[PDB]
């Protein structure tokens, strides 16, 4: 009930390539608080019982709507027929779901950074937004495989005490590289470091910044149930292998490298 | 908390209040479906497979979507018989002491299975054990219990004299003929049937040309299987002399009458809470109306209408 | 009509223009659906069973839908032998004289595949068999012969003795382990194999409490199934050293090349036809663009690609 | 392409309990002749591929339009799912299809009988439409379960030369009873008999009139390709029981009691 609804799409629109951004409308927006937690969305084909676990890109309160920003794949997949619904169309809705990232514990003195990849750029919205209240200092890199694809960028840009800074891959944009590239040409002492983006990318990120307590990665993984109960988007924890990590509830973003809640 | 007489039915060790059952490894332990609703609501619950030691399951990806239906290749991670003993069967024990648990039990072996089928029924929740016989048997070069009418047979012969709760065995679908199979585990003591369990499935990506799951394999549910399911369950119910609770595809009211015109008694749901959490009380809600539709009494009369009118 | 080399493949007695072919049962003798388009445009057909004499056929209801796919107990109604070599086959080679025809063949005891094996490929349009394994044999209790590797072999063998034209091997999807029986198959001299035929399936009216089907039983089809297929194909391919050519639940060009991926060197298609008739056209039509995605050359290449990287 | 299209719903609304009328605009109308033929609809859900074979009640040539009546299952079925398009909504349709009732050779003169029963009425409108042309003389008896399942009496009345008469099983509506009890209340020599309905009402007006040659009688039964390729609609000749008659492409409807096409 407050984790299921029909909620009810405002607006959609293809934003990048293959790349579309939908509006939803509905009670379970007031549930909503840390940046960083997905919805489990239903899609509209009795042949495809699986939900489609996206994140959360940014919501509105007082408007009663919640954002998201999903990749689409050829015309035989969940997300293509997704994206073919109008404004007025119903969408079944399971959330919000996970553990968030953490902005609580977040001061206006302490210096933020913010690494996003691909189509895990979306949720660092929210979190960008959340942060901006504390005043804190942030420092977003962005990285995307080409310009077609790049998103979110008047969004972040247009934030105050935040400092965008964006890569492609074939440098058809910004800076020639990938994020971990402008990742070194920071010059600073990073707090926190929050990020979320493909998996070699998570990787580099969460090896650089080692020693850093305060580093909030989030995940992705093939998922069913998406409440914790079948364990089929596991991990091991690093603390302990012996321990599973689910990342639909344990995560989406956890702490430590190789990963650790 | 309104119960339905018409919905009650009684099994081996099994007084259930309706013939709904959330399948084994879709409920977890019931911690994470319980903050969707109430699971007194609810017949009963297969937990997810115990096995004496903890397992962490296969490597990922672990799934993956087909049509109208989705493979899983879990592994049966589980904390092990201890931790399920200390900390699981207790928790539905003090939050729902009046709900009976049916206790999911696999190993790679006879020993295995045998360790937990005497441990777990000290529960006092755990009314009755679900083996879960499509595990491959180590001793016999990795094939499934399920596959082998004798090997099967010893293993519930073996089970049967160490439990302290009725004894169900969750038949394997993936065989040529399932009558020996179900014919053997009734003549070696078994107190009731579930089925079906999972079919064989692969799903490839075609971009990397690999196998979606890690293990290659993984185990197809889902509506898609539910003809199968009733196929082997009409054809089971022919001839044993006792309950077979059924399972494959169940995803509303309707299914589960359909899985009663088959010869089943109860009926597990398990895939489906993947897609509407919300489906097993829903279903609950949904079956009297559509029994006064279908002429249906109670449960209990078309189970035995049914059992008469063999056809 | 424009051909295409990236999509031509040939296999033992058949040289296809592309790899799409209907399956058998679900495109009759190709009169029917030669209304919808040039069947020239296809690779191949899989025309239905042929039986020694006139067959009738199961009594109706002989169909029923389920969750992505449907259950058929036809009962391999065609007009025997003698119409189709003198009527059916004809037509198709007067019409379609350039299009290849693989010739169903079904019986009831080895006796039966015998007759049609030797005389079908008198054709000149016949240029392959594929023998239909799932039948009941009368001569060992009603097992069907693709369930025993023994009992297939030496049906293979008797049938390659007589047959002119290259034997395909239907395989049944209805057992415990493939592997033994197209290992058998293979070594008795089959030139390839095709897979998979039908799973069983049952449906029930909750109104009457009666099976759908007439026969009770029928063969369960379509996308539901597909999984299971090529579960069975890529373990197949692991073992054998003849081409197979993949179905079951085939309904697009995404399908076709995971066919590919699971070791499959042509594909047909059956159920899919029933939803959409121009099913095979526009598949064909499809998979250069869907190969320049997935960074195809031709299926060629990806047959042999796939073949070595065996993973 | 001439025998599949995606048809326009120009509406839809439910005319009688569970029975819905769907009209549908199209390039397939232009095809149509003969009453009697049936369209082969696809359901919008992607776990229900058997399309779903509903005979044509009616058209508008140059209107571009033909409609249909149908009874609907529970939510689980196609028809339920087909019943809540709206208009403007496509559906995949294929046909024309099957063998139509025989028209051509009537003449103003012979008398022409049509019993119609229940779902099976809806095909023996554009019957009655066409025959209403050649003048000839239309005695239509109609029966139906009860009153809240009756459908185009209004239709069947506002036609010139036709006698109706109702009947309903429970007497709530017109005569009490079945359409056979109408049907030995005739007084006439008949020429020519259509027919359409339940299989009971079938074998009781091919039974009464056996000697009758010109005897129409539409047929139903479960089918999946629609186009005589399957064989699982089969009906036994009674002319040769070896030989199988296809309701779909042989049919629907046929000449004599047990069947002959
Ligand atoms: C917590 C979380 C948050 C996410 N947030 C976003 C987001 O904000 N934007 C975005 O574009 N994508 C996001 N994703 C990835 C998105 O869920 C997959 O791209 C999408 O599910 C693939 O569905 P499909 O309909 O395209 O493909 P299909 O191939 O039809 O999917 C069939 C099955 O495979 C699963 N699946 C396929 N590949 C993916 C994989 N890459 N990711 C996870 N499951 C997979 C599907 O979910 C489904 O169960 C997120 C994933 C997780 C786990
Ligand atoms: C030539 C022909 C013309 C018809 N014309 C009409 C008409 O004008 N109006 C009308 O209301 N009905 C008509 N019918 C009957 C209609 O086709 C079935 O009522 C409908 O297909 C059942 O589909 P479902 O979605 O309700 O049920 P489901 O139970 O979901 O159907 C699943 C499968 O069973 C088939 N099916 C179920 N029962 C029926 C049976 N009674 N009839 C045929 N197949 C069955 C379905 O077509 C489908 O393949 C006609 C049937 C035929 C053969
Ligand atoms: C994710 C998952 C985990 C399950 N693990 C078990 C298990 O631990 N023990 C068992 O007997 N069956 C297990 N099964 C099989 C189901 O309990 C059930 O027999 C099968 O999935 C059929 O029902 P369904 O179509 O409604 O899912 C599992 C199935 C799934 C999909
Ligand atoms: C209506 C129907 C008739 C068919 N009859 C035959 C047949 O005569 N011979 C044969 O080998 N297979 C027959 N099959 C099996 C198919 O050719 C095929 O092996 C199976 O249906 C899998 O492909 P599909 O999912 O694409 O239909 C039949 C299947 C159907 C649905
Ligand atoms: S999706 Fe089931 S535990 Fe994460
Ligand atoms: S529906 Fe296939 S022959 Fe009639």
């Amino acid at each position: 009930s407050q984790l299921q609804e029909m909620m009810t799409v405002v607006s959609q629109r293809e934003v990048a390539y293959n790349i579309f951004e939908m509006v939803l409308k509905g009670t379970l927006v007031d549930e909503m608080d840390l940046p960083g937690q997905f919805l489990h969305l239903a899609v509209p084909n009795g042949a495809m019982l699986l939900r489609r676990p996206i994140s959360i890109s940014s919501w509105d309160k007082r408007a009663k709507t919640c954002t998201i920003l999903y990749r689409i794949g050829d015309e035989t997949t969940g997300t293509y027929k997704l994206s073919k619904l109008e404004s007025g169309a119903k969408v079944d809705v399971m959330g919000p779901l996970g553990n968030g990232f953490p902005v609580a514990e977040v001061t206006s003195t302490d210096k933020i950074l913010i690494i996003g990849g691909g189509i895990g750029v979306p949720p660092l919205y929210e979190l960008a937004k959340q942060l901006e209240k504390t005043g804190c200092q942030m420092t977003i890199l962005l990285g995307f495989a080409s310009e077609n694809v790049k998103i979110l960028e008047n969004e972040f840009s247009n934030l105050k005490n935040v400092t965008l800074k964006i890569a492609t891959d074939d440098g058809s944009y910004g800076t020639k590289g990938h994020v971990g590239m402008l990742m070194n040409e920071i010059d600073f002492e990073v707090d926190a470091l929050y990020t979320c983006g493909a998996p070699a990318m998570l990787k580099a990120v969460a090896k650089k910044y080692d020693q850093l307590e305060r580093l909030y990665i989030s995940m992705e993984s093939r998922m069913a149930c998406g409440i914790g109960a079948c364990y089929a988007c596991v991990e091991h924890d690093k603390e302990d292998e012996s321990h599973a990590l689910k990342v639909c509830e344990d995560g989406p973003v956890f702490l430590g490298k190789q990963l650790s809640l | 908390m309104t119960e339905n007489n018409r919905l009650s039915v009684k099994l081996p060790g099994l007084d259930l209040k309706n013939p709904i059952i959330p399948a084994s490894g879709c409920f977890g332990f019931g911690e994470e479906y319980a903050k969707y609703y109430d699971l007194n609501k609810l017949g009963s619950i297969m937990v997810k497979a115990t096995t004496l030691h903890p397992r962490f399951g296969n490597p990922t990806p672990r799934v993956a979507e087909t049509a109208s239906g989705m493979l899983n290749a879990i592994g049966l991670q589980n904390p092990g018989l201890e931790v399920i003993m200390t900390e699981k069967l207790p928790w539905l024990n003090e939050n729902f002491p009046e709900l009976p648990i049916i206790a999911n039990v696999a190993g790679s072996e006879e020993a295995d299975y045998v360790a937990v089928c005497a441990k777990i029924g000290d529960a006092a929740n755990v009314k009755a054990i679900e083996l879960n016989i499509s595990c491959p048997n180590v001793k016999h070069g990795g094939q499934a219990f399920g596959t082998d009418p004798e090997v099967a047979a010893a293993l519930v012969k073996a089970c049967k004299a160490v439990s302290k709760v009725p004894l169900y065995v969750k038949l394997s679908p993936n065989v040529t003929d399932i009558v020996p199979i179900a014919k053997a585990v009734e003549a070696a003591g078994a107190d009731g049937l579930t089925m079906i369990n999972t079919l064989m499935g692969v799903r490839f990506d075609l971009k990397t040309r690999q196998p979606i799951l890690a293990n290659i394999t993984g185990g197809l549910s889902g509506p898609a299987i539910k003809p199968v399911a009733l196929k082997l369950i009409h054809q089971v119910a022919q001839d044993v002399d006792i309950p077979i609770i059924g399972m494959g595809g169940v995803a509303n009211a309707q299914d589960v009458l359909e899985m009663y015109m088959a010869g089943a008694s109860a009926v597990a749901v398990g895939t489906a809470n993947f897609a509407d959490p919300f489906v097993c009380p829903k279903i609950i809600d949904k079956l009297p109306e559509l029994m006064d539709q279908y002429r249906i009494e109670s449960l209990e009369s078309l189970i035995q209408e049914v059992k008469e009118g063999k056809k």
